[PDB]
């Protein structure tokens, strides 16, 4: 029959024809955008889900910012699981800017679908907080109550912000090292400089990495 | 608050009948179609392809 | 209106006689039957979120992650047409009881609708339905003139594709509505919400008539018996349970007492005695909506099943999944 | 006797890796995981083990108290041709996992985009054809003679032609075989060590690999390449015994070098 | 929506170019029907499916083209048999197309399974409900069970159109006074109601001549 010897060859057309759009779909790696609230996630890198773009050597990044309803997650994180990293940019600078990230921070990792990814997390506005240890209010030790005994190993400087700026530092990665177990590990930074679009392909080989050591078996 | 009372008796002041009739009925429509139903029953290969 | 609610509570719930166990017990069951794949409609290249049975039950749509939209043949396992996105991260998909209309709808607050029977024999998209302020979760179809829409900002809709605007909306949620369902008798349709509450709207009224709850977890997927006098929920709290309109009640807990995995889609049989169900543990399940056992397991994927459907007359099950493999069982 | 526990020696050895790679294909083949290509190049290499295991073990197991070929010719042509099609493609099977294991690890960024499993299939399927092709070869140089100064006419599934005329095809397996997964492993396992030191407590299961895959398929591949160069070949059976049965003792551990140390294989099979 | 063909070259024994112009050409089917005062091909889509003709079958080529949609005859020993009007078909088939839904220009150029019905000379007369049945031999109940029938609607003007395909459906822009009724290897097609402007062709679809 002529129909379905036919209805059959426009079968094996929209075969072929998915097999060379998604060797598409596989060659840049995504990622995905997460600022907390007006903390600078649009100035890091530089229709209603605002998908970012940018390559750095010959490897294509796609980060999707999400700027739905509110910071809610609870249904359209999931689509989002097949992904290389996660990107967490919290700006320094404030002290309810940063406990308020410490419970945004507990929700991403300790979850289910995103637990075979691993946070960037960036740090923004470090320059505008050792501009703010300088005024001397410096209300770290009246915000977080724990503050007062933090000793700074291996580190302008001075040692009253860097054992502030590695509190909230050790801060980010308790959470982290709690249940990790190995398969995702947090990697902060510091910096609102532009010396950080490397500093991403820098970090997606070691979270590439650490997945080839557990798929190829060694 | 102000909205919600009014909103509330549309779903409130409605008749509600036994759960037994409702599932009885649901077995009602059940009985009547367990014959022309191509999963329920496996029927053979006369149009199954 | 604290003490309003508890009105609810002893006119919906305490006016039953009896539960629905009690009813099916002397009942003769299916017992053990079993599905077997009988095609594999494999070509996809990414997670597929949902697909749709056609009105000739043979033909189904499929929407998935890689961004693209595509019509079965259910009979030679043949692709009819192949409908590429605007945006990639769909979660719906919808076909038209005369056949000619589909519709996606994803993140990107926009519900498409694509025409198949064109003049110029490609797919265009007819009606661009942008106006919702959250991510689009379910879409459906009364008419050629009359689509129904849930979305992730508590509201569902009820456009109009010739004009273009909502000539209803549905408020009066707290998270997001997750999946809707019309009925056969297509005055009335339903909705599964994700504040763990499932609401009962009006298609000509615009009203939601009724408010059922029981759920723990967050309601993500919901379909009518095909009488139209009932529907089944699943949700992510790993139970399934089936309401009904005229009781208002919780009638049958189709609960699987040693799984833990959330259910992501449900659908009646064309008889009303098969609940499929579309689970997290990388296989599907087949509940009896009688007496409430396993009946059945579809056991062919090996990531999560997202989307799941039976036809018309009953031919088939088509079950998809997050590993791009849509097969159809039988 | 001596030879009496040798049946025991060849028969346990070839049956812990006759378990051993069945404990392979019900881990991969009745998981719900994704076939990846680590999934692939393993049963290439487990239905390969097996070949030189259960066709190959057991001409040892039924001609230890014989000494002639007991399966005459009908054997002879057609369970040595599976023969050495165990031994060339459970040494090629490991070449053509080491080149897609440094790729993954050295260059991970540019091995998300190659590696598939539609990709893993056009390598095994073109390694056993391209190996298939060669044992086919064995066909018109192999037939069995026999020997009449024993204890009586007895001789077993030996070559057709003079021994000293079968090098070439000792030779090209050998360095295909041998060399290639002796050199193409100490130098992609020692750029692996490299990537490990500058950001390192699996290195040395991987240094194992490299000896015991060149110390196992040692003493085998210089003794039948030299009686291609021996005027009197070797003949006693205190040593070919043993120049084969490591042989079957690296068919044995390839479902444990390769397999059983991973950290994803131990939880499938904890679920199986 | 619109679809063209050109030509209707007058030449001595022993190439008509369609254009598809608004169409989804690269998912057609591509035919060229005789019906001289029946087929050429079946030059589908991705061509990797040329079918030719019963008077040929080795020359009279016709080549595919996609990108500017050049669809086109080769004049390559042209008989006193292809003496006709080619009317290439947006056709394509999927379980819900039409074949015939679309159909080109009668280009008229004046160079198996047996469904015989001529009739040839029939004057109309309004008001009867008249009936045309081309009835075939096998059973048409099918493998796949779809009837591939014989009623083809034609006019007094110069390009085909389609009245009931699969002995019963209608067309895309002809009127609906044409119906059709069948079983197993019989239709009685049943024409009611007639009107001014309405020859008329039966033939069949099964196998490439």
């Amino acid at each position: 029959s002529a129909e379905d010897k036919a209805a059959a060859e426009r079968s094996k057309m929209i075969d072929k024809n998915l097999r060379e759009d998604g060797e598409k779909a596989r060659r840049t790696l995504r990622l995905l955008l997460l600022g907390a609230d007006n903390s600078g996630k649009s100035t890091i890198v530089k229709s209603g889900i605002f998908e970012t773009k940018f390559q750095v050597d010959k490897v294509n990044f796609h980060m999707f910012d999400v700027g739905g309803e509110r910071d809610e997650r609870r249904k359209w994180i999931q689509c989002f699981n097949d992904v290389t990293a996660i990107i967490f940019v919290v700006d320094s600078s404030d002290y309810n800017r940063l406990q308020e990230a410490l419970n945004d921070f507990k929700s991403i990792w300790n979850n289910r679908w995103l637990r075979t990814i691993s946070v960037i997390l960036f740090l923004n506005k470090q320059d505008l907080l050792a501009e703010k240890v300088l005024a001397g209010k410096s209300k770290i030790e009246d915000y977080f109550p724990e503050f007062a005994r933090y000793t700074t190993p291996e580190d302008g400087e001075d040692p009253r912000v860097t054992r502030a700026k590695y509190f909230i530092r050790k801060e980010f990665v308790d959470i982290s090292t709690a249940s990790g177990d190995g398969r995702h590990i947090c990697y902060p930074h510091f910096t609102v400089d532009t010396e950080n679009a490397r500093r991403i392909f820098n970090d997606c080989k070691d979270i590439i990495l650490q997945m080839n050591l557990r798929e190829y078996n060694l | 608050a102000r909205k919600l009372v009014e909103q509330l008796k549309m779903e409130a002041n409605i008749d509600r009948i036994k759960v037994s009739k409702a599932a009885a009925d649901l077995m009602a429509y059940c009985e009547a179609h367990a014959k022309e139903d191509p999963l329920l029953t496996p029927v053979p290969a006369s149009e199954n392809p | 209106a604290e003490q309003l609610k508890n009105q609810i509570r002893d006119a919906r719930k305490a006016c039953a006689d009896a539960t629905l166990s009690q009813i099916t017990n002397n009942i003769d069951p299916v017992g053990r039957i079993q599905m077997r794949t009988r095609r594999t409609l494999r070509g996809h290249l990414a997670k597929i979120y949902a697909m749709h049975w056609g009105t000739d039950s043979r033909l189904l749509v499929s929407a998935s992650q890689d961004g693209k939209l595509i019509i079965w043949d259910s009979y030679t396992t043949n692709k009819v047409h192949a409908i590429p996105l605007r945006s990639s991260w769909v979660m719906t998909c919808a076909y038209a009881p005369s056949g000619n209309y589909v519709a996606c709808g994803g993140l990107d607050n926009i519900c498409s609708i694509y025409n198949l029977k064109t003049r110029e024999g490609n797919v265009r998209v007819s009606r661009e339905l942008a106006g919702h302020t959250g991510y689009l979760s379910c879409c459906r179809f009364l008419d050629d003139n009359q689509i129904v829409t849930s979305s992730g900002d508590t509201t569902c809709a009820l456009w109009d594709i010739e004009t273009g605007q909502q000539t209803t909306t549905f408020t009066g949620h707290t998270g997001d509505v997750m999946s809707l369902s019309l009925a056969p008798d297509t005055r009335l349709f339903v909705s599964g919400a994700c504040d763990a509450s499932a609401k009962l709207w009006d298609v000509r009224e615009g009203m939601c008539r009724q408010t059922f709850t029981g759920h723990e977890s967050d309601i993500n997927a919901i379909c009518f018996f095909p009488n139209g006098n009932a529907f089944a929920t699943g949700s992510d709290d790993a139970t399934c349970r089936l309401f009904d309109l005229r009781a208002d009640q919780e009638l049958m807990t189709y609960s699987h007492d040693n799984i833990i995995c959330g259910i992501t889609s449900v659908s009646f049989s064309k008889s009303g005695r098969l609940l499929l169900a579309g689970y997290d543990d990388f296989n599907c399940n087949v509940w009896d909506a009688l007496k409430a056992d396993r009946a059945g397991v579809l056991a062919g994927h090996d990531n999560r099943v997202s989307c799941l459907g039976v036809t018309d007359d009953g031919m088939a099950v088509a079950t998809g999944s997050w590993d791009s493999f849509l097969k159809i069982w039988n | 006797e001596y030879q009496v526990v040798t049946i025991l020696l060849v028969l346990i050895i070839c049956g812990l890796g006759i378990v051993g790679n069945i404990m392979v294909v019900l881990v991969v083949m009745r998981t719900k995981h994704m076939r990846t290509p680590t999934n692939c190049y393993l049963v290439s290499l487990a239905v390969a083990d097996l070949m030189v295991l259960v066709a190959a073990g057991l001409p040892n197991i039924t001609d230890s108290l014989y000494g002639s070929w007991v399966y005459g010719y009908v054997g002879c042509l057609c369970i040595t041709y599976l023969q050495y099609l165990g031994i060339n493609a459970s040494s090629c099977s490991i070449t053509a996992f080491t080149i897609e294991r440094y790729i993954a690890i050295c260059h991970p960024i540019k091995a998300q985009f190659l590696c598939t499993f539609s990709r893993a299939k056009k390598i095994i399927i073109f390694v056993w054809a391209f190996t298939s092709l060669y044992c086919m070869l064995w066909f018109f140089l192999l037939d069995l003679n026999i020997s009449t100064y024993k204890d009586a006419i007895v001789i077993s599934c030996g070559y057709k032609i003079s021994r000293n005329y079968y090098s070439p095809i000792y030779l090209m397996d050998f360095g295909v075989f041998y060399v290639v997964p002796m050199i193409l492993a100490t130098v992609l396992y020692g750029f692996i060590a490299r990537i490990l030191f500058l950001n390192k407590q699996v290195t040395k299961m991987l240094a194992v690999v490299v000896i015991l895959f060149a110390l196992l398929w040692m003493p085998y591949r210089t003794l039948v390449v030299v009686n291609s160069f021996l005027s009197s070949p070797f003949q006693e059976n205190w040593f070919l015994l043993f120049c084969r049965i490591c042989i079957y003792l690296n068919s044995a551990i390839n479902p444990v070098i390769y397999n059983l140390m991973s950290q994803k294989f131990r939880a499938a099979f904890r679920k199986l | 929506v619109q679809l063209v063909e050109s030509g209707g070259g007058l030449v001595q024994p022993g190439k008509l170019s369609c254009s598809a112009s608004g169409f989804a050409f690269s998912s057609f089917g591509m035919h060229w029907v005789r019906q001289a005062p029946e087929w050429v091909a079946y030059i589908s889509s991705g061509s990797g499916t040329i079918y030719y003709a019963d008077t040929v079958k080795g020359r009279f080529t016709i080549s595919r083209d996609d990108p500017k949609n050049t669809l086109f005859l080769q004049m390559t020993s042209l008989r006193s048999e292809d003496t006709a009007m080619y009317y290439c078909v947006r056709s394509i088939y999927y379980y819900g197309s039409s074949p015939f839904d679309f159909w080109g220009q009668g280009t008229t150029l004046t160079v198996d399974i047996v469904m015989t019905q001529a009739t040839s000379s029939v004057p109309v007369t309004p008001g009867e409900s008249v009936s045309i049945s081309c009835r075939s031999s096998k059973s048409l109940l099918h493998s796949n069970g779809n009837t591939y029938l014989y009623w083809f609607l034609q006019r007094p003007g110069q390009s085909p159109q389609l009245l009931i395909y699969r002995m019963s459906n209608l067309a895309s822009g002809v009127p609906d006074r044409f119906s059709g009724s069948g079983s197993g290897t019989a239709f009685t097609l049943t024409i009611s109601r007639l009107e001014a402007e309405d020859v008329y062709y039966c033939m069949q679809h099964l196998e490439y001549p």
